[PDB]
């Protein structure tokens, strides 16, 4: 359900596996292209621990695609996102989301 | 529903002043080749990701103005239809991006090489990246205007210019056919990198106000001679058939003589020692007769031209001799001058211009001979490729072969002259090369309407960098952006292009300036004065009156304001710093006057008139225009009608007229896989949306087109039709040909309404209403129509997350012209249940009152924004091409309306 | 002082425009002859507005209001005021010496800072 295809190519070896937390600058976009949320506007990196399920199903996996240095667009299906209840507020029921992670860097 | 914002990047455009085009007889090759080096690239340097695109651009309509504009704001190059771009993952156009297969894709980054290999014989862009092809390819796009190559970016980038040549290396082979872009530089211009159209740049003592910008054309490339076929050739000139050849006979060759290229009797012409003076009877025969019925061509030129003879004085016969000079002495056969000797003779002005254009004649013969030959134009000679630097119409020509040209014709016409027979200058036409587009013509620059003053004294100045038509005054605040100053009553203004004051209308006062003038401009809202000084001196009018304009009342108040014709460049100063005024301490410093931003800290707003049409809701104090909400009845549907007030009556505007509906309607975000009683389980279910619009007896609809449009459109044409219709086809296959993706990009998706008629003998006005209906499938993004109640040929499809305006474009021919029905049909829902989310499930139509029609302004105003980025355009080297450098970052903060997609 | 005598003298006044009639003077080409070389009915016969006297004094007022120093505008009023009230250049150069201290200040008013700033830049101007 998560489809990634690569933007900038890092290094395409160290992968990201289990025991060592994740390090992401991602940028979250909706279909239609309305953006919703962003880490470089909060001007921090979004340290995630890779799985203990922190994230969605989607975002996980496509994370754990990827590799160091590596930038990256996302297209997570409703199943494996919020999906039928979805975000209150923020993302609207069965919504398929677009992320141009960046994962600059390993724990 | 909400309106959006976000933080934005500012985005700009820089070209080469390299422009080709394609048209019929046109002295251009159909295609050329560029290259783009990438030397740094920061990835993100501010919060969003960086932007660089590189293609071709469209003279006519890539205006990307700084800020705002389509969709999410920092437009540049793919952003609308007259653009093409790529970034090295997607293919720019309309402002969608497409992903292109490559081989190891990726965004640009830094040593990376990009080759955009334009045919406009076939219309076709390819890119390739690193030497490596890219598998997608822009088709079946319009070529009116001329197409240039540029690069959009934010800041950051350092991007190089490889155009081959002398001007780049290309560092890899350019496919065959394609010539290097350096060599469609104009003679008469260099090579240099600018920017797109703007309306500021920076200056010595500050930024300088630039109008609009003239642009070379296609049709400026055809040469276009007056006919020399049909002109029967008259007694009084087969009388002087013989002279006027005798006289250009070796006119070119008596130069020469006496030096290098000094005759010899072994040989003849063309062989560096070229001149022959003795007689053309020496000279071969069919050369010879040639040369006599090419000095009947040129009296044939002067008759075609509107010049005929007429004889008065003592035979110039008589009174001229040949002078045997101790220069041009040759040994083969005596020495006489080479063409045939003349004696004290002058010429006045008129024949001067009619030597001038008989050269233009010539030589526009000549470059459409070569043209039908295949020749056409290179900066670089290239005889067996047959390209000339001199295959450009006359006007495009540089000055040191325009003088070679019209001096020998300069020499024919003085020895015509001599024999007395008279130059008629002919009847005198006036004409405009460009006449539809009057709006890009003036851009109209003042303060923000909170500098707003209506009390005191306030002074400032605008130094007149060119000379041509710019006027400067002060103004009302809801002045409009699309009209001339002065000719309303919003402003009172002083135009010195020739010394006249504009305020409802135009009367002399003071004198037109030169360069480096200061018009300085006073205000007395107590004494209600306006006076206008130049370089400390008043303008006088031509009475006792001292002052421009008197007894004005204050009203709203007033605001500095100047416009600047076509090619004009003017620099405002409203005095932040007061010692940086030139001519305040001379004139106004004593009088008890003040800088308009005497105490200021930031620089003072300015709102320019853009040029840029908008679709802007009809106003109910319309003159011409007005559209009537009609309730539904039981039998009939709810309606929008538009009506004519001033039709068939004095001053009654009839012009092209755009119109759309205030909401669109927006496809699917997935599409599909693969009596007059509605079905209930089918009206429910169905994606299938229908609205009519009933063109009334008395308009032709010849000039009627029914449709949709996309929110980005932008066209104003005058003489609009379907071929207008800008279009483009993306075209994708995999690295081996076998293309698997052919889509259709457009602005605008409508019918012509004169195609719906049956070609009846006579009776156009048909008394039965022409009733066109349209019909969408959301779930397909599949557009059908319907002309009476039948089904059309035609058909349209578009991709998903499209966004269609109901459009109507119409010229008016009768007091009622076009009713907008939102009806429905069998087992098909209105359009009231398609644009508003809470009527998805209801049949019955509504006309909601933000529903409403909507015109295309073809002038809005907007705001210059306080900074601008900082691009530094410089030759890098021989080898290195020309370097672009961008490094300070900017950021804006954009407001972005929904359901318009702008921000 | 000529146009505060020819104001005081409202006799010389009419044998100023009783010159123009009889001489034909008509004013307008010697106020536009700078106009006429730069290539640029009601009261033809004469005007207040086109009296030479004050259309000289005009041109030349500019100069005349060079002297003072922008904080003397106080002074300028009560001066003008007082000349109002029927007093003598001698009343109110000493009205004037009473009132010394009466001059503007320019922390009290932000265009003073400004027009002492452009005046005392002036090459010609002496501090003391």
């Amino acid at each position: 359900g998560v489809e990634i295809e690569t933007i900038s190519p890092g290094d395409g070896r160290t992968f990201p596996k289990k025991g060592q937390t994740c390090v992401v600058h991602y940028t979250g976009m909706l279909q239609n292209g309305k953006k919703f949320d962003s880490s470089r506007d909060r001007n921090k990196p979004f340290k995630f621990r890779i799985g203990k399920q922190e994230v969605i199903k989607g975002f996980e996996e496509g994370a754990a695609q990827m590799s160091l240095g590596q930038r990256a667009k996302l297209t997570c299906t409703p199943d494996v996102a919020y999906g039928a209840t979805g975000h209150p507020g923020v993302i609207p029921p069965n919504a398929t989301l677009i992320f141009d992670v960046e994962l600059l860097n390993l724990e | 529903l909400l309106l959006q914002t976000n933080l934005i990047n500012y985005v700009t455009s820089i070209r080469p002043n390299i422009f080709v085009g394609r048209a019929e007889g046109s002295t251009q090759y159909g295609k050329w080749y560029f290259e783009v080096m990438v030397d740094e690239v920061v990835p993100f340097l501010t919060a969003q990701a960086t932007h660089l695109r590189v293609g071709w651009a469209l003279t006519e309509g890539y205006s990307p103005y700084p800020g705002g504009g389509e969709g999410w704001g920092g437009n540049g190059v793919g952003d609308d239809l007259y653009s093409y771009g790529f970034d090295g993952l997607h293919l720019w156009t309309g402002h969608v991006a497409r992903p292109v297969t490559s081989p190891g894709q990726h965004l640009l980054a830094p040593e990376d090489v990009v080759s955009c290999c334009l045919d406009l014989s076939v219309p076709s862009i390819s890119f390739r990246i690193n030497g490596c092809p890219v598998q997608g390819v822009f088709e079946a796009f319009n070529l009116d205007g001329l197409f240039f190559p540029v690069v959009s970016f934010s800041a950051g980038v350092k991007v190089r210019f490889l155009l081959g040549g002398r001007h780049g290396e290309f560092k890899f082979l350019p496919p065959p056919g394609y010539a290097p872009c350096h060599e469609a530089v104009l003679p008469r211009e260099r090579l240099r990198l600018e920017p797109i159209k703007e309306y500021r740049r920076e200056g010595p003592r500050g930024p300088h106000l630039v109008g609009p910008s003239r642009c070379l054309s296609h049709t400026d490339f055809v040469p276009c001679p007056v006919d020399t076929v049909q002109i029967v050739l008259p007694p009084h000139l087969e009388r002087i058939r013989e002279k006027l050849a005798e006289n250009i006979h070796e006119l070119w060759a008596l130069t020469r003589i006496e030096q290098g290229w000094t005759y010899g009797p072994v040989r003849d012409d063309n062989k560096r020692l070229h001149p022959c003076l003795v007689n053309f009877h020496s000279l071969p025969e069919p050369e010879r007769n040639y040369n006599l019925q090419m000095s009947g061509e040129t009296l044939k030129t002067l008759l075609a031209l509107g010049c005929h003879v007429g004889m008065a004085d003592e035979k110039a016969e008589d009174n001229l001799k040949k002078t045997k000079l101790p220069k041009t002495y040759m040994m083969s056969n005596g020495y006489k001058p080479a063409p045939l000797d003349l004696s004290h003779v002058r010429l006045t002005p008129a024949q001067t211009t009619l030597v001038d254009r008989l050269a233009e004649n010539g030589h526009n013969v000549w470059a459409r001979d070569r043209v039908a030959q295949g020749w056409s134009y290179s900066a670089v000679q290239d005889i067996p490729a047959r390209r000339n630097p001199r295959l450009v119409p006359y006007r495009l020509l540089d000055e040191a072969t325009k003088r070679s040209n019209r001096d020998s014709l300069c020499q024919a016409v003085r020895t015509l002259l001599g024999y007395g027979y008279n130059i008629e200058p002919p009847d005198q036409e006036p004409s405009q090369v460009e006449n539809q587009s009057r709006w890009d013509r003036v851009r109209i620059f003042r303060a923000e309407k909170s500098y707003t003053v209506q009390s005191g004294r306030w002074y400032f100045e605008f130094e007149a960098v060119t000379t041509g038509e710019m006027r400067v005054g002060w103004a009302r605040p809801e002045l409009r952006p699309d009209v001339e100053l002065g000719a309303d009553e919003l402003a009172y203004v002083f135009n010195g292009h020739r010394g006249q004051r504009w305020h409802l209308g135009s009367e002399p006062f003071g004198r037109p300036w030169q360069s480096g003038d200061v018009v300085g401009c006073m205000i007395d809202l107590t004494e209600n004065t306006i006076i206008f000084t130049l370089n400390g001196e008043v303008l006088m009018s031509d009475s006792g009156s001292e002052t421009a304009f008197r007894e004005i009342e204050i009203g709203d108040g007033f605001l500095p304001v100047c416009s600047l014709g076509p090619g004009q460049v003017g620099h405002l100063n409203l005095g932040q710093d007061v010692s940086s005024l030139r001519f305040f301490a001379i004139c106004g410093l004593q009088e008890g006057f003040e800088p308009f931003a005497i105490n200021m800290q930031r620089p003072v707003t300015t709102w320019f008139s853009k040029s840029l049409p908008q679709f802007e809701p009809v106003p109910p104090e319309h003159p011409h225009y007005e559209v009537a909400r009609m309730d539904g009845t039981v039998d009939t549907p709810p309606c929008l009608r538009l009506a004519h007030r001033t039709w068939g009556s004095q001053n009654s505007l009839v012009e092209m007229l755009f119109l759309r509906l205030s909401l669109p309607v927006q496809f699917h975000q997935h599409f599909r896989c693969t009596d007059n009683r509605d079905d209930p389980e089918i009206i429910l279910n169905t994606t299938t949306y229908y609205y009519s619009v009933r063109v009334f007896a008395g308009q032709e609809p010849s000039c009627v087109w029914v449709g949709w449009v996309t929110p980005d459109y932008h066209q104003h044409d005058m003489n609009f039709d379907l071929s207008k219709v800008r279009a483009v086809t993306v075209t994708m296959g995999d690295e081996q040909g076998n293309v698997h993706s052919s889509l259709k990009c457009s602005n605008c998706y409508m019918v012509w309404g004169g195609d719906f008629v049956s070609p009846g003998q006579q009776g156009r006005i048909s008394h039965t209403d022409l009733v066109i209906g349209c019909l969408v499938d959301l779930a397909t993004g599949l557009m059908t129509f319907t002309a009476n109640g039948k089904e059309s040929n035609t058909f349209f499809q578009v991709e998903p997350n499209t966004k269609l305006f109901p459009a109507v474009f119409v010229l008016p021919t009768h007091q009622n012209v076009i009713q907008f029905e939102l009806g429905k049909q069998k087992n098909i829902m209105p359009l009231s249940a398609a644009m508003f989310l809470s009527e998805r499930k209801n049949p019955a139509p509504q006309c909601p009152p933000r529903l409403e029609v909507q015109m295309l302004m073809p002038v809005s105003w907007s705001r210059m924004p306080n900074h601008f980025l900082q691009v530094e355009t410089r030759r890098a080297g021989e080898r290195l091409g020309w370097a672009v450098q961008c490094q300070d970052p900017l950021t804006m903060m954009a407001l972005h309306i929904p359901e318009e997609n702008r921000c | 002082e000529i146009f505060i005598y020819w104001s005081k003298s409202h006799n010389f006044k009419r044998e100023e425009q009783n010159f123009v009639v009889q001489n034909e003077i008509n004013n307008m080409s010697f106020l536009t002859a700078d106009s006429k070389s730069k290539m640029a009915r009601r009261g033809d016969r004469y005007s207040v507005q086109t009296s030479l006297i004050v259309a000289t004094l005009k041109k030349m007022l500019p100069i005349g209001l060079n002297m003072c120093a922008p904080t003397d505008q106080d002074l300028i009023m009560l001066a003008k005021t007082r000349y109002a009230l029927k007093d003598t250049d001698e009343e109110v150069r000493e009205f004037l010496q009473n009132n010394l201290h009466l001059q503007g200040k320019v922390e009290g008013s932000p265009s003073l800072r400004w027009q002492m700033a452009l005046y005392r830049g002036l090459p010609g101007r002496e501090e003391d």
